């Protein structure tokens, strides 16, 4: 996710690495496949 | 975890119907005895936990035959081991 | 070959190397080159430069300069050409051309290329567009 | 970071982690700050964050940023992983997603027929439709807040007797009533705005000029599959006291529109100002079939789309019904419990016309076959006009194929001669498509914009049938008859020569483990009177219908560069 | 214990023409029906792999590599037959005289088959459930046919025989048979007729990944009815010794060795 708010560039990598964020269809019902933690 | 290998000898007596088994040269407590008109196959079952794992041998002891000159008619009097190619396992 | 631009830009290039000349005679070292060549326009980085003195001492002259100029507009060029001379072959300059239409206007293009040629070129491959087409003969 | 550590680290040291809080539980000293939370709601959280800011931050500046990029990041997410499960509607089931449906539906809502930036979330919204069509139902009322917009769209038809309310509104409108089908609530005031609706657009086809679109005229069939003012007594106004066995509902119209649609089928009803309001709801009157089992009145359901059929006999003319033809998805549905036994001159209805499009068919090819003069100018004549009947036929064929997956049983069985006629009649594409003619052929819009493509695929179907009353012993002559017809000897040419092919030879192999069950599901008559003719039909028709299925189904590194 | 799988005998093996036959349920248990190459192995579920094509219709399920689906599931009567012809190399299926279309419609999907041995009918049975075959040696007895067959070119299996087609089937009860040297994981060998070491067969594995294994029940092959060094002791004995050596990295709990 990440800064999903920032660089407003249209041509940034964020329009180019937009189909790298759909995949992630790997994951089944892995909606509860663990807990809550970050930094 | 042995670093040894167990070796188990059988014992068979044909005119009695009497069974005894060997523990490494030391007799084990059971032994067995059966009808007169029967027969036998020799039989193995195992587990496999290695590459390599049992080894049928074919031999004899101090004073007795293998049982090569026991099977076939004709060899019933050579005290000399033999592998004929009928000799086969089953699955 | 230094054969593939034209007379214009050559003068631009023999301008731009004699304004900021040495002595006179053509020899110049390599800090300077990339403030020159930046000065006309093209601003790379710094590795291309770092890789033409590899290809060609401390000495630079006219024509080595000229020679990795030329060189490095020319892949350009014809990258670039085969995107335009397609322009004619369909009228809107879309990429959508009819294939009867080719089966009497592929056949003189001043190659001398007659129809035997062309029937094995298009059988080997509706409407097709430019990238099929250079798919279809870059090979 | 710690959570794309390794497996040896994610086991181990949380090893040497738990066992630490499990030597602070030794002695008492306790310190404290699988449950379905779902990381899937978890990202509807996530995006529920996005959800409840959006018109929150966008529509309090917007209605009055690098922000505004996020929505063009996470609505094209959201267009593939609600596609890509599309199964979440079965186990664990969350009224979470539903919400989400609903918080961004008011998101949506600002101009629900203009807006602004893109439209594509309407599309992202009909991806979500396919998601929703005990708990079920609560804090929503969108039903509703449907008939906000809606009532006075009423109007808007009055109002040129609201402009993309009717097309992106009335999208996931049209969608989700349409998507329905398997689940069903209720019916909570939907009537009410449904009533609303319908007698409203019953009457809105009276309005020349602007007769809008027939795409929302579509909609009230998309929608009928709720339950049971026209005529709406105790069901309408006096109903807002607090729905058993109310013995009325289209009954405001059960013989009346029967009555109606009977007399729009007696008269010629030849023109686009015919029908017209049944042209745009009357599609909605099969839908009543579905809570009726099949069809309590089975004689209505057979003659309602025989009566349609007369409106299609009416035949068009030539732009005529060129988007008034897309009511046929409709139509292969009321082929469903079509106990059309009687048929006959329906058949005959579905035949004579056929024969006389046939006939029509025969006075345009011709009309190309014979006028070799040297003249492009026939082109705008012989051909051309040839698509006009194209689509025509292309109209028929779709209707005829669902009849004969049913009357193929009994048809086949028993006896025969009724579907004798439409095989002895189906050499349409025989006298067009197979007969090279190149302009029938040439199908092209019809083609493209309306292979294997109906015109002969439809006498697969019967083709069995065909021969099914052909040669109930000795064929053999067939074969000879089809070598004779691939050496092209016209069609009663060849004929006269079959009559001079000595006899029917049969008597060996097969036979009796063939012709006996002939020789007992036959018992009609033997004659010299069949001859050819019979054995003429299927010959040079299977012919031709052979070679459809036959054979129809240099530069070295260098001269190469120099062509660029 | 699971599956009782039924064939024909393979000296009907069938190379050209067109043959149908059809099935009879009255169940709605699990069914497997279809065509199979005479090399059928059995204690393999079938259609899980190239021996045999199969249609489950249970889940409308077609198996051959793994399954797919393909067609509605049962209700009772269940009236299935199998089309089959060689010359396009083609297999279709039919339920109650009506052909079932694929996933986009097609004819059966089963498509570009090879001859190599030909092919026999064959049919399985889930438990508890009933089937009733028909190789069509009648042709009154055979129901529905006449809408499929007749005006295409068809005639069944067994049309024209004057004694019913003999079949088989698994019949459960192990039976030991000598060791296919072709066993995956499994090599035996003989070793030698040394003078210190007498001759003796030894065993080996594949001990990875892949696959496993459990309890080979093993036993050699021949026998010892019963009976109704010094030379001279040796010439007179009745009593015979063998000998079995469990290596190292065996353990001799999971070792049991004698006589069966």
């Amino acid at each position: 996710g990440v800064t999903s708010e920032e660089e407003l560039h249209l041509t940034r990598k964020l329009f180019w690495g937009i189909f790298d964020s759909l995949a992630h269809k790997k994951y089944d019902q892995e909606l509860y496949r663990m807990a809550m933690p970050c930094l | 975890i042995s670093h040894t290998d167990l070796v188990i000898g059988c014992l068979v007596d044909l005119a009695t119907g009497l069974m005894t088994f060997t523990a490494n040269g030391k007799e084990s407590n059971t032994f067995f005895q059966v009808e007169p008109n029967t027969k036998l196959f020799p039989a193995v079952f195992v587990l496999p936990t290695h590459q390599n794992v049992i080894q049928f041998e074919l031999g004899k002891q101090k004073n007795i035959m293998p049982l090569s000159a026991a099977m076939f008619l004709s060899e019933r009097k050579n005290p000399a081991p033999q592998c004929p190619p009928r000799l086969e396992v089953q699955m | 070959m230094a054969d593939q631009l034209t007379e214009e830009q050559i003068a631009e290039f023999k301008e731009a190397f004699s304004l900021f000349d040495k002595d006179g005679d053509g020899t110049i070292t390599t800090k300077a080159l990339g403030t020159v060549m930046r000065s006309l326009g093209q601003n790379p980085t710094e590795a291309e430069l770092q890789d033409m003195i590899n290809e060609v001492n401390g000495t630079i002259d006219f024509p080595a300069f000229l020679t990795m100029m030329a060189r490095k507009m020319k892949d350009t060029d014809s990258e670039e050409e085969i995107r335009e001379a397609f322009r004619v072959f369909d009228k809107d300059g879309n990429g959508y051309i009819s294939a009867a239409a080719l089966r009497h206007v592929m056949t003189n293009l001043g190659e001398k290329l007659t129809d035997e040629e062309v029937d094995e070129m298009i059988r080997e491959a509706g409407q097709v567009n430019y990238e099929a087409f250079v798919q279809m003969m870059t090979a | 970071p710690y959570d794309t550590l390794t497996a040896k680290e994610k086991a181990r040291d949380r090893e040497k982690a738990q066992e630490l809080l499990k030597f602070l539980q030794m002695n008492g000293y306790a310190v404290t700050r699988l449950d379905t939370s779902s990381i899937e709601k978890r990202f509807a959280f996530g995006f529920l964050q996005q959800l409840l800011r959006w018109m929150d931050i966008s529509q309090e500046f917007i209605a009055h940023i690098k922000f505004f990029a996020k929505i063009l990041l996470p609505l094209i997410n959201q267009y593939f992983t609600n596609h890509c499960l599309y199964f979440l509607s079965t186990p664990a089931k969350v009224l979470g997603s539903g919400g989400h449906a609903s918080n961004k539906e008011k998101e949506m809502i600002t101009s629900l027929f203009c807006k602004l930036a893109a439209l594509v979330r309407h599309r992202v919204s009909l991806f979500g439709t396919d998601a929703p069509a005990v708990a079920l139902l609560p804090v929503l009322t969108t039903l509703f807040q449907h008939i906000a917009q809606h009532q006075f769209g009423d109007d808007v038809i009055l109002d040129d007797v609201c402009s993309i309310y009717s097309l992106g509104t009335t999208k996931n409108t049209y969608v989700e009533k349409l998507r329905p089908a398997l689940g069903e609530c209720l019916a909570r005031l939907a009537a009410a705005m449904p009533v609303a609706f319908l007698e409203p657009q019953l009457n809105e086809y009276n309005a020349c000029s602007v007769y809008t679109t027939k795409s929302p005229r579509e909609r009230a069939i998309l929608g009928l599959p709720n339950s049971v003012p026209d005529i709406p007594v105790l069901d309408r106004l006096m109903a807002d006291i607090g729905a058993r066995y109310t013995e009325m509902p289209h009954v405001i119209e059960i013989t009346l529109p029967m009555l109606c649609s009977y007399l729009p089928r007696w008269w010629e009803r030849g023109p686009e100002a015919p029908p017209p309001a049944l042209p745009a709801g009357a599609p909605p009157p099969c839908t009543a079939v579905t809570s009726d089992h099949l069809n309590s009145l089975l004689g209505n359901i057979l003659r309602i789309i025989v009566n349609n059929l007369g409106i299609d006999e009416a035949t068009w003319m030539k732009r005529l019904a060129v988007f008034a033809q897309p009511i046929v998805s409709r139509a292969r549905p009321e082929l469903l419990h079509s106990h059309f036994i009687p048929t006959i001159g329906r058949l005959r209805k579905r035949a004579g016309k056929v024969v006389a499009e046939e006939e029509q068919l025969r006075l345009e090819a011709k009309a190309e076959a014979e006028e070799g003069e040297l003249l492009v100018r026939d082109e705008f004549s012989v051909l051309c006009r040839d698509l006009y009947a194209l689509y025509p036929l292309l109209i028929r064929y779709v209707d005829n194929n669902r009849a004969h997956w049913l009357t193929e049983p009994n048809a086949n069985a028993e006896e025969l001669f009724r579907m004798v006629g439409e095989i002895f009649i189906y050499w349409s594409k025989s006298h067009n498509f197979k007969r090279e003619e190149q302009n029938f052929v040439v199908q092209n819009e019809i083609n493209n914009m309306s292979v294997a493509t109906l015109k002969k695929m439809l006498p697969i179907g019967l083709n069995m049938c065909a021969p099914t009353d052909q040669d109930l012993i000795m064929l053999a002559k067939t074969r000879y008859a089809l070598k004779d017809t691939d050496e092209e000897v016209r069609e009663f040419l060849q004929n006269n020569l079959h009559l001079q092919g000595k006899v029917e030879g049969s008597p060996s192999l097969r036979w009796q483990m063939a012709l006996y069950r002939g020789l007992p599901g036959r018992e009609e008559d033997a004659d010299d009177p069949e001859k050819i003719v019979r054995r003429v039909q299927e010959v040079s028709a299977v012919l031709y219908h052979l070679e459809q299925t036959e054979h129809p189904y240099l530069l070295s590194k260098q001269r190469r560069r120099a062509v660029v | 214990d699971r599956v009782r799988i039924f064939r024909a005998e393979k000296s009907y093996t069938v190379q050209s023409g067109r043959w149908y036959f059809e099935f009879e349920a009255v169940t709605t248990g699990e069914m497997r029906v279809g065509w199979a190459r005479p090399e059928l192995r059995p204690d393999v579920e079938l259609g899980a792999d190239e021996l045999a094509y199969v249609f489950n219709g249970h889940r409308g399920q077609r198996w051959h590599l793994g399954s797919e689906p393909f067609g509605r599931p049962w209700q009772s009567g269940d009236v299935v037959g199998c089309m089959i012809d060689l010359t396009e190399n083609t297999i279709i299926f039919t339920l109650n005289g009506e052909v079932l279309m694929s996933d986009s419609g097609s004819e059966t999907a089963f498509r570009e088959i090879e001859i190599g041995d030909g092919f026999l009918p064959v049919c399985s049975l889930g438990p508890g459930q009933v089937g009733h075959l028909n190789l069509g040696q009648d042709v009154s007895s055979l129901r529905f046919f006449a809408i499929c067959g007749l005006q295409e070119g068809f005639e069944p299996f067994a049309i024209n025989m004057q004694r019913p087609v003999t079949t088989w089937f698994s019949k459960s009860l192990p039976q030991f048979e000598p060791v296919p040297p072709e066993h995956p994981h499994y090599e035996v060998a003989r070793m030698d007729g040394t003078v210190d070491t007498p001759p003796c067969l030894r065993l080996a594995h594949r001990t990875w990944g892949s696959q496993n294994s459990l309890v080979e029940m093993l036993f050699l092959r021949l026998s010892l009815p019963v009976q109704f060094d010094d030379p001279e002791i040796i010439l007179n004995t009745t009593t015979y010794y063998y000998s079995v050596r469990v290596f190292a990295g065996q353990e001799p709990s999971c070792v049991w060795v004698g006589w069966v």
